[PDB]
């Protein structure tokens, strides 16, 4: 979907300017359920920086 | 690329009580599904609505 | 490079066409070519667009293949960037080549055509700081792309690096700050050999 | 057992008689509700007006609930009270908490020699109960009062699945004939200790 693309445009527009804050963007399906907060956020601890 | 986390890809665990985390919506009601997941799992969350 | 690959009719569509010193563009213009024209079409302008149709209609042999090619965008990291500033800034960059794309696809100059390349810069892929706007804008025509790719239609994103002939001798810096970053030039007749074969085939 | 403590003379034997204390309690008057609210939470509201005191803490399965059991009267204005709180609450099921202490002296009168009877041996790994949240001593073991703890006192499952954790349990396997234990096993071991440890649940 076009419209998202300004979410993809700032995270990397953070990687590289708050160098020492850790981020991380996820895409979900549009279409299909989704899926449990503690799958999205666990995963995402396992990453250090970005 | 995308490369499937095939290998490896179990969520493990979110890391204690260090501080509380923030759940902003679109939808009211996904941040409070949200905020009632992360709740089950003893972790505190807090609601925020545009 | 339209010349060097022996196109016979060619116009060129954008407001500089009619202002810069593009008579040593003429003059390389005169290898292969036998129909050579400019509009000083507004690309802001939907109507003026349109204008564009006429081309395709006209006794002159039909449209069969177009290249937007890449574009200024100012500075601006996260700081000295709001809701007023992003609204306009956004619009600016992305403006003319959505209208374009659009409009050539409502009346069939899109599929209608073997080869249409969208502009885009390679420090897009990983972005870069400064330059939210630009990143923005590339994210956007990589999504456009796609959305007409998978309708059937020829139309390919191309996220190059800065073309070589665009290092204006009088002030070399923006290719340095690049280079320290390990950026490097290549000459833009190049990286079309390397791509505008392909969109038909791959 | 699984443990090396005991024989299964001396399981046997031990099962057969905690099922008839068992009984009595199941058997009574008393009732028994989950709450969505954690242990301070329900204990303060235990403290919080006297129309409500009649039923206590009987286990403490999970971060995110907590049981409330004993006479059925102080069951039903608990559970309503809660939900005028804006909390969810189960509906009613039976007592899970011995309801005199005349039922102390009916489990004493049945335990003391049955257990001092059992052939128990030293732990070959340590053994957690959920009436300790902590490693059984080889005095504890054969003591009738300690098996009793678990008709008395709450049920402590969250406090042993964190010393698991604490003391480097990777996995953590269920054996889930009753109760899905897994379930609160991954509830309450998932938020605790360092980020991205592996927790292996099955």
């Amino acid at each position: 979907h076009p419209a998202q693309a300004p979410l993809t445009a700032l995270f990397t527009s953070l990687v590289w300017e708050h160098p020492e804050l850790p981020c991380a963007q996820v895409d979900l399906d549009p279409a299909e359920d989704p899926p449990t907060v503690v799958s999205l956020l666990g995963q995402v601890m396992r990453l250090p920086g970005a | 690329v995308w490369h499937a986390l095939a290998e490896d890809g179990r969520p493990g665990a979110i890391g204690g009580g260090t501080g509380s985390w923030l759940v902003f919506s679109d939808d009211p009601e996904r941040a409070a599904a949200w905020c009632d997941e992360l709740a089950l799992f003893g972790v505190p969350a807090v609601a925020l609505a545009g | 490079w339209l010349a060097a690959r022996g196109a016979r009719s060619v116009v060129l569509a954008g407001a500089e066409s009619e202002r810069g010193d593009l008579a040593g563009a003429r003059t390389t213009g005169h290898a292969g070519i036998e129909r050579l024209e400019h509009v000083a079409v507004d690309l802001s302008s939907a109507a003026d667009v349109a204008r564009l149709a006429e081309l395709c209609a006209d006794g002159r042999p039909p449209l069969r293949g177009v290249l937007l090619l890449p574009q200024p965008v100012a500075g601006g990291g996260l700081d000295e960037l709001d809701g007023a500033r992003f609204g306009a800034e956004l619009a600016g960059a992305l403006r003319g080549p959505v209208e374009l794309t659009r409009r050539f696809t409502d009346v069939g100059l899109t599929g209608g055509t073997d080869f249409f390349v969208l502009s885009t810069s390679v420090v897009s892929l990983p972005g870069r700081a400064g330059t939210v706007v630009g990143s923005a804008a590339d994210a956007f025509l990589t999504a456009l792309a796609r959305h007409h790719r998978q309708a059937g239609l020829p139309v390919v994103a191309a996220a190059w690096g800065p073309w070589l002939e665009s290092v204006d001798e009088s002030d070399e810096a923006p290719a340095v700050a690049f280079a320290e970053a390990g950026v490097y030039p290549a000459p833009g007749g190049e990286m079309l050999d390397a791509l505008l074969p392909l969109p038909a085939a791959g | 057992y699984a443990a090396g403590a005991l024989s299964l003379a001396d399981g046997a034997a031990l099962v057969t008689a905690l099922g008839r204390i068992t009984e009595r309690v199941a058997t009574g008057p008393g009732a028994s509700v989950w709450v969505r609210a954690t242990e301070d939470e329900v204990r303060a509201a235990l403290s919080g007006s006297q129309e409500q005191v009649g039923a206590a803490v009987a286990a403490v399965d999970e971060p995110g609930t907590t049981v409330v059991s004993g006479d059925a009267g102080a069951v039903a204005r608990v559970a309503a009270h809660w939900r005028a709180h804006g909390r969810a609450t189960g509906a009613p099921r039976p007592a899970r908490l011995l309801l005199s202490p005349d039922d102390e002296q009916a489990a004493l009168a049945e335990l003391r020699a049955i257990v001092a009877g059992l052939a128990f041996r030293e732990p070959e790994v340590p053994l957690l109960s959920t009436v300790t949240g902590q490693p059984v001593e080889p005095a504890e073991l054969r003591s009738a009062e300690h098996w009793l703890d678990h008709l008395r006192g709450p049920t402590r499952f969250l406090d042993g699945v964190r010393r698991l954790r604490t003391d480097g349990v990777t996995r953590l396997v269920g054996l889930d004939l009753s109760g899905d234990l897994t379930g609160p096993a991954g509830r309450s071991a998932a938020g605790f200790g360092e980020p991205g440890r592996p927790l292996l649940l099955a």
